[PDB]
């Protein structure tokens, strides 16, 4: 097995994925490498997905025979489920990041929030507290919950913080659907 | 209101799946 | 690929050890595919090594690794890992599995360490120390008559080097 194609697949199974932006060379050698790939983590369970056009690399648990297997028991898997506040939280992350998104071309940048726009939008669901001390600590509370999954970054010293691309892979449309109609069967009983 | 509802887990798969930290074998 | 190997073969990466009296269908799945496990674990630089002198399937790093973090333990864990390994040796010498007391361990901790001159702060002592051990899977639970039990794993511990190194240090604690 070359040598490139072992570091790769050990890096992108540290981490989770590879970004072109950070590793290109990393990326480049498992990109072109699909079907090696796909058989060095076939015994282990696992896939890896592809997005060329935002340049990602990523690893996602192999589906099974089986009509349901919850893809949380795996053995390898070690975070947590999502509840209902986070992914309140995803949602109106993943909407800013399709305004970021429609108005960009050419060129390398990231997707910048403030924790200020964020907080009236998320009391408009969950409601309002007396103090604003109290919301803020709740808004960097839910955001570090949300930093272990890889979904966005530590607050900087302008109280910004950066979403991360893998949020446009857990909620495409499809995801997006099965939680609807989820959701829509929790409300009506 | 209520803290049950709050962290009822939802339906979203796993993405992006890091691996389990460790082989569990320090050394 | 068969259902049992990936089965054993994911078991093995998430704790890092296969025992047959724990889990014997994993174990013999293992130990009858030799080269059908190093073949799955070639590319991620691992390699199984066996013991079936006390069935025993680990994995090592076959040539420092991205998936693997390197630690180093204070002399308060060493010397506790040095008796729980002499107490291991002395028990296997001895011909299952080594069940030591709480209150053994005591007088050699304090001889060290010296004696803080109560029984709680001992005991508290104690079990910090255990507990910091059942983090990297060494011992297992605590017994109701305030045994523990040491693994087979003791035995493959490290390589000679970690052995010399924990022999001078244990020394030099005698010395004082």
């Amino acid at each position: 097995t070359p040598q490139r194609v072992r570091e790769a697949v050990q890096e992108m199974l540290k981490y989770g994925l590879l970004e072109e932006s950070h590793k290109p060379n990393l990326y480049r050698s498992a990109l072109t490498n699909i079907e090696v790939v796909d058989r060095i983590l076939e015994p282990l369970d696992l896939a890896m997905g592809v997005d060329e056009v935002r340049g990602l690399v990523f690893v996602t648990v192999r589906q099974g025979e089986v009509a349901e297997q919850d893809d949380w028991s795996h053995p390898l898997v070690r975070r947590q489920r999502l509840n209902l506040e986070q992914s309140l939280l995803i949602a109106i992350l993943r909407q800013h990041f399709i305004a970021y998104e429609q108005e960009s071309g050419t060129g390398a940048s990231q997707a910048l929030v403030a924790v200020d726009e964020l907080i009236p939008q998320l009391q408009v669901y969950l409601g309002e507290l007396g103090s604003e001390a109290k919301e803020r600590n709740r808004i960097i509370t839910l955001l570090d919950q949300l930093k272990g999954h890889g979904l966005v970054s530590a607050l900087d010293a302008h109280d910004r913080v950066i979403i991360r691309p893998i949020i446009t892979h857990l909620a495409n449309p499809e995801n997006l659907q099965a939680l609807v109609v989820w959701l829509r069967e929790q409300v009506e009983g | 209101q209520r803290q049950s509802e709050r962290r009822k887990p939802a339906c979203l798969p796993p993405v992006g799946v890091a691996i389990t930290g460790v082989p569990a074998i320090e050394r």
